[PDB]
């Protein structure tokens, strides 16, 4: 800002080094620039984005995960909100939105504490004794999963992840499909905990008919396309046998780098014959045990091609790892790497093939899939997403699996906090009363973290095209008057939150909207550690490129 | 149609900017804020002075915001607001343009976060037009009549934050009489003109009564003239005593060459004839704006008279009222009422140059003084001091008003306005809060120069008015706070009064502008 | 195949000539051109309008929300926006007032067109249906029309005019700003009641000197011209009183020069004793018969020079100097004077009478007061304008000459003729153009029921403008406007109007109580230049352009 | 920055600030630079 400082006089360095409050104005201007983008997507009434390579190619990206992601930005404290929404992808998996928001207004009201010559460790403490506070009061406030008689939950777990994406409306639709999808792929690990493996469940692309049209298969659906077009399209019958290898089915070299010397003429035939008739005698032994589908990770050679047709095999070539995984424990197969065991001898077992209801190839808009159904041992589920082009698939794609992980929390911690800005509401209230305690320098401190949380529910009515004033004052009345509600349920005052599309203040529990406590407790420790590095950062040294 | 191009047609001009989105009113807050973050340190006694060159490398040293607003070539449509009103608080009072400028952009900062919420930008303007209509009746509370007491204090506080603040004992003294000699009604902004010596130190400086100009010219019979006077009669005259060509035309048709000498000596005998109407009038010193050639130089010195020429106009009207004479423009209309006299005339080498000492007179209306220093700007930041020192005591002449100073103005008023804010609204409580809280920028910014705690300091102001009641400020001596009526620090309202409207006005200008066009 | 043909023919006409015609949507691109700066006049509509800032080439800012003004900085491409541009500026010189009606209501028009076009509606159907709804505008207005101004000057009636004129322009405090335009208007008046004289009045009268500095509050009214001079010889309160004897001289004072080679001609010495004492001897001649008069003030339109200046301080005579023309010219209207060129005695019957010349400090330089008082009075009078800032001072400036155009239309028609304000006006004749479009079979009821819609821009500007949403207010107030009328008669409905900001929920009761109302003579001319504007861009088939 | 050319004054990138220690240690040391040649 302003005119640019002198260049190391007596410094005598290379680059460019500032020193004063310019870092700390220009730390506020890296997070401020980066937010405005964020704020406008906050919210059901937040609007998607589209980024452009140059290349003719656009990226519509409603969260700033991936926004922040495919934008560049060499500011050296800019790239720590950019790794802060890549990283609450690796943990919540929702929330990206949230956290840089408020990590960038813990900095914005920041700005104006080090004008007071108040020196960071004392805003750093105000920050996280109130935090400290804060974790409390959330775990205070938390409202057990067992509400109704019947669930009422995991429905509306899903409709609130499905808020501010373009499927919002169909949200009615895609919350049974969520809640059914990952109780069919949980394990068991830990003796007696169960884990939900996230990205188990395939996400296909599809185009014609509609979101609202998108069915639910229930099993697994392999995206790929048959090996042989003489095979049988369609397998029927109970007990389908399925055999997965990651063995080479191709013709290859003997050895690696060895050399094939040759004497007799007579054995020149005799030699090459071999080399081809080891690769069929495996394909013999999976003939024999009568598996109907064969699941090779790599190509299949024209040799093995003609034995599955003769003998009605359905198989498969140029298959993903992981996606084999999931079948072998769905179906019940064991993957196969080779054919051998503990003895000299070489055969084939019945065992390690797998078993399910029906084995059908479907193909929708060029898309070729294998639909397996019915799996004995281990359930399973994939979702076909049927949208306008590909680009239009590819945020529903993300934002089906930003519901994954959202539910996720609610099925391993039944603790769920209401959405709508209660949290964030309910601990300014709390926060005001703590601060008066402790008095001195960190009162301010305080006082300030209570309203940089302010940010997440005046966001919601900002973007909503609304008065922003009457729903935060009215909402502050329910909250500030829950504090001093006192005990006696006729209490109330408390889980309100704002509704956007009809402008009043309801209760969020009766109005379907539920979000993980767990949510809010590694988004403010996250958003909080961004803040706190930046504040600390006295002078910016840039070292110029040799 | 007349080819396969077509081109599309674009509203505007190439080159013109954009607008509206998000973020174009912020745009206009923070040109404001980084234009206060230079304002700023530069407020209180114990502030700093900004180095600021130009173009020209013409080095010049201000803390006042007016004159840095005029060094810098501001081309930010929004940030030219600040420049305006910088202006006009030095036109009228001539103090305070640094305090208008950082309350004017606090405004802006305290409307910041409004904007970004879903308050229209009518709805902010409404809480700052109210609560400076409030405010200016809270001056008028603050302000005494002190027509009791009979300029000592108000003259001394006017020189802080500037150079010779700390040299108050001596320069004050100047100022007070400096505008007595102003009658009311007049209040002459010529007649306290003062004049920069380039060289020697700040405290020879003394007072003089009447006005010392420059020669500018050497003359040839300037030492024959004797340079002290026991009774010397001034006498201002507009002719101009040479030989030349008399009025706009030269042309002479003479057939004969006796008729030829004739008209040489006719030129000699009317040049002379203005001469000894001078000297039958027993006018010792003679003041003229056009050129003087050296024949009539050399004629006033035979007779000991003084000549003088080349002065300015702006000069010479500051002779008139000094001495209480007349100005002439012909030498046949001089009569012995009309010359000025003084005690005495004496001729005084300041710095290499040579003045006329006017001083003595019963009557004088004219204050001039001579100021020395080492660097060039260091007689300029005097005058720059005294200049507008001079003007805080003559608006006290008018009206007589004392204000607490040091921060005890905005916390008074801000205090009845959040009581304002409780009674009332709530949905307007929100801004008014914001502009009692905006008001403590000048207290706050203002202890931090001083490297004092703004924490501890806020935190006694605003619980101690019960009983500091309204003269309740800041005390720099003793690092306490206490009753500045004790301290004498005093300061008018007209101050206070300007700051407050010229801040608002200036706020809501920006707030009420969403777009701004830059053509070409 | 590689390369197209690139239209051959082409070289008819100069590779910068460009053809435009309405086929291939470039009459949908006109009038997306107009919605451009459409949006830029809206946000500045109403009391709660939003000014704009327009940097030019020279770097002047001029900052004003009327769009008059707007659109003379800046620089228009599109032929079309130019038939807008002009119709605006027109609307300013005329009636010099509604200059943002002209501008939004010509804009709406194209907008609902582009539907009508769609639907297949030639451009022939579409003119016509806008002549014949618009000649049903102007005969509705005349029946709406409430209210009278009846006598020329009152105290209480002016606030009903000037100010509900002036509180789009710079709303600020409301009392303050009317009262200083109103008491400058008082004094041009001639009265003369009972007389039965033609009335007269000037808008070019009252003049507006910006001063910085200061505050609004700390403006006033003065009677006289207000210029900033410097007097030459002396500086005189003249509290002597008894009034003054002044004239105006429009030539300079000093002596007769020959229009052909001037020069002086001296045979002998004998003439050159006597060349300088002559021409100090014209001087006392003629300036002896102005002093015995009794004038004590000189009004001169050009440089005089110094022998003339020295006569005139002997006598106490004030110098005054008037450059150009037009400030000299309004000089003599507020003493009543009759200059003339030659430098002899003035006829006592063309002198003027001023009471009191003054020179104070206002904003830092010596100002001369011209101010009159209660007898002997004067006309032209100024007000003296005090602000921070110089941006605020040229708007408001603008803003009194709205006040005063609005002076103006009291003469020539019969009366003020007030239509109720707040945007009734436009919204009471939707329900009546509705009704007429059922009334007119055809084909051509399309583009009256549309013509309107467009006037549904008024009241939803005036919401969008104050922070309220236009969905929830403006359906709530056609419930006033829905019941029609009753079966008695004595119906205050017709006052209903939209409200800025405060309870909403329509409000303001009926503006009668308000004051606030709108000047017919103004609706008249805003409303047929707008849909001329209008009806010029759809008229046009095809639009050619050159250079660009 | 937002995207958009802030500038304040005319002949921004032209001229510099200086501020903090920073800028009163150059003032000392240019008088340094001075005193030690006239003390010679
Ligand atoms: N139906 C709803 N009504 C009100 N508020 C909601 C609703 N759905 C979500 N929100 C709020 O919007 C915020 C963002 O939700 P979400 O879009 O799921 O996360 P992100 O914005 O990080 O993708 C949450 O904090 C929640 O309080
Ligand atoms: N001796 C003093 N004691 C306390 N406060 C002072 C003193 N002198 C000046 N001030 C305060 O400093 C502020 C700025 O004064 P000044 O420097 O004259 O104006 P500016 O800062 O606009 O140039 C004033 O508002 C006044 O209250
Ligand atoms: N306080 C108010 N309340 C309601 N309506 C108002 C108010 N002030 C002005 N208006 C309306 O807003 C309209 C603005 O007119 P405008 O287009 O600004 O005229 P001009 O362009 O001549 O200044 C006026 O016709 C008036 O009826
Ligand atoms: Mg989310
Ligand atoms: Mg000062
Ligand atoms: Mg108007």
């Amino acid at each position: 800002q302003l005119f640019n400082n002198s260049r190391s006089d007596t410094l005598f360095l290379g680059g460019e080094k500032i020193s004063g409050d310019d870092i700390r104005n220009q730390n506020v201007l890296a997070t401020m620039a980066v937010a405005n983008v964020v704020k406008s997507s906050l919210g059901p009434v937040g609007l998607d984005k589209m980024l452009v390579d140059d290349i003719g190619d656009f990226t519509v990206t409603n969260d700033g995960a991936t926004i922040l992601s495919l934008l560049d930005v060499q500011h050296p404290a800019g790239k720590i909100l950019v790794e802060l929404a890549q990283q609450q992808d690796r943990e919540i998996g929702d929330g990206t939105t949230s956290v840089v928001i408020i990590a960038s207004e813990l900095l914005k009201r920041a700005n104006e504490l080090v004008k007071n010559k108040i020196h960071p460790t004392t805003i750093i403490t105000g920050f996280r004794v109130a935090l400290r506070e804060a974790i409390r009061f959330i775990n205070e406030v938390l409202s057990t999963s067992v509400d109704t008689l019947g669930k009422e939950t995991l429905i509306n777990i899903a409709k609130t992840s499905m808020s501010s994406k373009i499927i919002g409306a169909d949200s009615d639709f895609f919350s049974n499909m969520v809640v059914d999808a990952l109780l069919a792929v949980k394990t068991q690990n830990s003796k007696g905990e169960i884990k939900y493996p996230v990205k188990a469940v395939n996400v296909l692309k599809a185009h014609g008919k509609s979101a609202t049209e998108s069915l639910l298969v229930p099993g697994y659906a392999l995206n790929c396309t048959v090996a042989s077009q003489a095979m049988p399209k369609r397998i029927a019958g109970g007990n389908v046998k399925i055999a997965c290898l990651d063995l080479n089915l191709q013709k290859a070299r003997m050895a690696m780098g060895v050399q094939i010397n040759i004497d007799d003429p007579e054995q020149l035939e005799q030699i090459r014959k071999r080399e081809a008739g080891i690769v069929l005698e495996r394909v013999k032994k999976i003939i024999d045990a009568g598996a109907q589908v064969v699941l090779t990770t790599k190509g299949i050679d024209d040799l093995c091609l003609k034995e599955f047709v003769e003998a009605k095999i359905m198989g498969v070539r140029r298959c993903k790892k992981e996606d084999l995984r999931r079948i072998a424990r769905a179906t019940g197969a064991t993957l196969v790497s080779s054919m051998s065991n503990l003895e000299g001898e070489e055969t084939f077992e019945s065992s390690y093939l797998g078993l399910c209801d029906e084995v059908v190839q479907a193909k929708f808009s060029d898309d070729e899939c294998i639909l397996i159904k019915g799996t004995s041992k281990h359930s399973s589920s994939s979702i076909i997403l049927r949208g306008a082009n590909d680009y239009s698939l590819d945020e529903m794609e993300r934002s089906l699996h930003d519901s994954l992980s959202v539910v996720k929390r609610t099925l391993e911690s039944g603790n769920v906090v209401p959405g709508g800005g209660c949290v964030e509401a309910a601990l300014n209230i709390y926060l005001d009363n703590f601060a008066t305690t402790v008095g001195s320098r960190e009162q301010l401190a305080i006082a300030e973290f209570a309203a940089a949380l302010l940010i997440i529910p005046k966001t919601l009515a900002v973007n909503a095209a609304k008065d922003s004033s009457e729903l935060v004052a009215k909402l502050r009345s329910y909250h500030a008057a829950s504090q001093m509600a006192k005990p006696e349920k006729r209490r109330s005052y408390r889980n309100y939150g704002l509704d956007l599309i009809r402008g009043k203040i309801v209760d969020e529990i009766h109005a379907g909207v539920l979000e993980p406590t767990i949510s809010k407790v590694k988004s403010l420790k996250s958003a909080l550690e961004a803040c706190v590095a930046i504040l600390r950062i006295d002078t910016m040294i840039t070292v110029d490129p040799e | 149609n007349f080819g396969s191009q077509t081109p599309t047609i674009v509203v505007l001009k190439e080159g013109t900017d954009a607008s509206q989105g998000k973020g174009q009113i912020i745009s206009n807050i923070n040109a404001c804020v980084a234009v206060q973050e230079a304002l700023k340190p530069t407020l209180g006694p114990l502030g700093s002075d900004i180095l600021i060159v130009t173009s020209n490398q013409k080095t010049t040293i201000s803390n006042d915001g007016a004159t840095i607003l005029k060094l810098l070539d501001v081309v930010h449509p929004a940030a030219k607001t600040l420049v305006d009103i910088s202006r006009a608080q030095d036109a009228e009072v001539g103090d305070g343009t640094t305090s208008v400028t950082i309350l004017a952009g606090e405004l802006m900062k305290e409307a910041k976060p409004f904007l970004e919420e879903g308050i229209s930008s009518h709805l902010i303007m409404k809480g700052y037009r109210k609560a400076v209509s409030l405010a200016v009746e809270k001056i008028n509370e603050l302000a005494v009549d002190i027509t009791s007491e009979k300029l000592e204090r108000c003259a001394r506080t006017a020189m802080s934050s500037k150079l010779i603040h700390n040299n108050a004992d001596f320069f004050v003294k100047m100022c007070v009489d400096a505008v007595l000699s102003l009658d009311r009604n007049d209040l002459d902004d010529k007649l306290i003109g003062i004049k920069k010596i380039p060289g020697g130190a700040m405290e020879e400086s003394l007072f003089i009564n009447g006005v010392a100009f420059k020669k500018t010219f050497s003359y040839a019979g300037f030492e024959q003239q004797p340079k002290k006077f026991n009774n010397p009669k001034i006498l201002s005259l507009n002719v101009e005593l040479e030989l030349k060509a008399e009025k706009d035309n030269a042309e002479v048709r003479v057939e004969h060459v006796e008729d030829y000498q004739a008209i040489v000596d006719a030129e000699w005998q009317l040049i002379f004839e203005k001469l000894r109407q001078v000297e039958e009038t027993g006018a010792n010193i003679v003041l003229s704006k056009l050129p003087i050639g050296d024949l009539a130089t050399q004629f006033f010195a035979d007779r000991n008279i003084f000549c003088a020429g080349r002065v300015s106009a702006d000069d010479m009207n500051r002779v008139i009222q000094a001495v209480g004479g007349s100005i002439q423009s012909t030498t046949s209309d001089i009569k012995p009422e009309h010359l000025g006299t003084c005690a005495l005339f004496e001729e005084m080498q300041i710095g290499s140059e040579r003045y006329n000492l006017f001083q003595g007179c019963p009557q004088a209306k004219t204050c001039t003084l001579l100021l020395r220093g080492g660097a060039e700007q260091v007689i300029a930041e005097v005058e720059r001091s005294l200049h507008d020192a001079i003007m805080i005591v003559k608006r006290a002449l008018q009206n007589k008003l004392i204000v607490a100073g040091g921060g005890a103005t905005e916390m008074e008023v801000s205090k009845c306005l959040r009581d304002y804010s409780k009674t009332i609204a709530g949905k307007q409580q929100m801004i008014i809060n914001a502009f009692a809280k905006a008001l403590e920028v000048i207290p706050r910014q203002l202890c931090e120069n001083a490297g004092f705690d703004a924490i501890e300091i806020l935190n006694k102001l605003r619980l101690a008015h019960s009983k500091g009641e309204k003269w309740y400020g800041v005390v720099f001596e003793t690092e306490n706070i206490g009753d500045n009526f004790a301290k004498f620090v005093w300061e008018p309202a007209l101050v206070k009064i300007n700051a407050l409207n010229s801040a608002t006005e200036a706020t809501n200008l920006i707030l009420s502008v969403d777009e701004t066009i830059t053509n070409k | 195949s590689l390369r197209l043909p690139q239209n051959p023919n082409a070289g008819l006409f100069k590779q910068g000539y460009n053809s435009y015609s309405n086929a291939d949507g470039q009459i949908i691109k006109s009038i997306a051109a107009i919605r451009e700066l459409h949006q830029m006049c809206l946000t500045s509509m109403g009391p709660c309008g939003r000014n704009k800032i327009i940097v030019n080439h020279l770097g002047k800012i001029i900052i004003t929300n009327d769009a008059a003004t707007m659109l003379r900085e800046l620089d228009i491409v599109h032929p079309a926006v130019k038939v807008l541009v002009m119709a605006t500026e027109q609307q300013k010189i005329d009636m010099g007032d509604g200059t943002n009606l002209v501008m939004i209501l010509a804009g709406e028009l194209l907008n609902v067109s582009e539907k009508l076009i769609s639907m297949g509606l030639s451009a022939v159907e579409i003119i016509q249906g806008y002549n014949m709804a618009r000649k049903f505008t102007l005969k509705e207005l005349d029946e709406m029309v409430v209210g009278e101004i009846t006598d020329k000057n009152d105290k209480n009636e002016l606030l009903k005019m000037i100010k509900p004129v002036i509180s789009s322009k710079k709303y600020g405090s409301e009392d303050i700003l009317s009262e200083l335009v109103s008491e400058a208007v008082s004094h041009v008046l001639p009265v003369a009641q009972q007389a039965g004289e033609i009335p007269y009045f000037n808008v070019d009268s009252i003049r507006v000197v910006k001063i910085m500095g200061g505050s609004l509050s700390n403006s006033t009214v003065i009677k006289g011209m207000v210029f900033n001079r410097e007097p030459e010889g002396h500086v005189k309160s003249l509290s002597e009183d008894k009034k003054h004897k002044v004239a105006v001289f429009t030539c300079p004072l000093d002596i007769a020069n020959t229009e052909t080679k001037g020069t002086v001609l001296l045979h002998n010495a004998q003439e050159m004793l006597d060349f300088s004492k002559g021409e100090e001897k014209q001087i006392d001649a003629m300036m002896k018969e102005i002093a015995d008069m009794g004038v004590e003030c000189i009004v001169a339109g050009a440089g005089v020079g110094e022998l003339a200046l020295h006569y005139l301080n002997r006598y106490g005579i004030l110098v005054l100097k008037v450059p150009s023309k037009f400030e000299l010219r309004r000089l003599c209207r507020v003493c009543g004077a009759t200059p003339l060129p030659r430098l002899g005695a003035p006829t006592p019957e063309e002198l003027g009478l001023v009471e009191t010349v003054k020179t104070m400090e206002i904003g830092g330089d010596r100002v001369t007061v011209f101010k009159q008082e209660q007898g002997e009075i004067s006309r032209t009078s100024t007000i003296i304008l005090r602000g921070a800032t110089q941006n605020n001072l040229d708007d408001i400036e603008r803003a009194i000459d709205d006040g005063v155009a609005a002076v103006k239309g009291l003469m020539k028609p019969s009366g003020g003729k007030l239509l109720p304000g707040a945007g009734a006006t436009e919204i009471e004749l939707i329900s009546r153009i509705t009704k007429y479009g059922e009334r007119t079979p055809g084909l051509l009821q399309l583009a009256i029921k549309q013509f309107a819609v467009a006037f549904e821009v008024v009241p939803r500007t005036l919401a969008e403008t104050a922070g309220l949403d236009v969905n929830e207010v403006l359906p709530n107030l056609y419930a006033a406007h829905n019941v029609t009328e009753p079966g008695a008669v004595k119906t205050d409905h017709l006052y209903k109007g939209v409200d800025i900001d405060g309870e909403s929920d329509e409000g303001v009761k009926d503006i009668r109580e308000e004051n606030i109302y709108d000047m017919l003579a103004t609706k008249k001319f805003a409303i047929n230049v707008a849909t001329e504007a209008a009806t010029t861009v759809l008229s046009i088939d095809q639009i050619i352009m050159a250079k660009k | 920055e937002m995207g958009r050319p802030f500038i304040i004054v005319k002949d921004q990138g032209n001229k510099k600030r200086q501020h903090g220690l920073e800028a009163k240690k150059s003032h000392i040391l240019a008088a340094r630079s001075v005193a030690s040649i006239i003390k010679t």
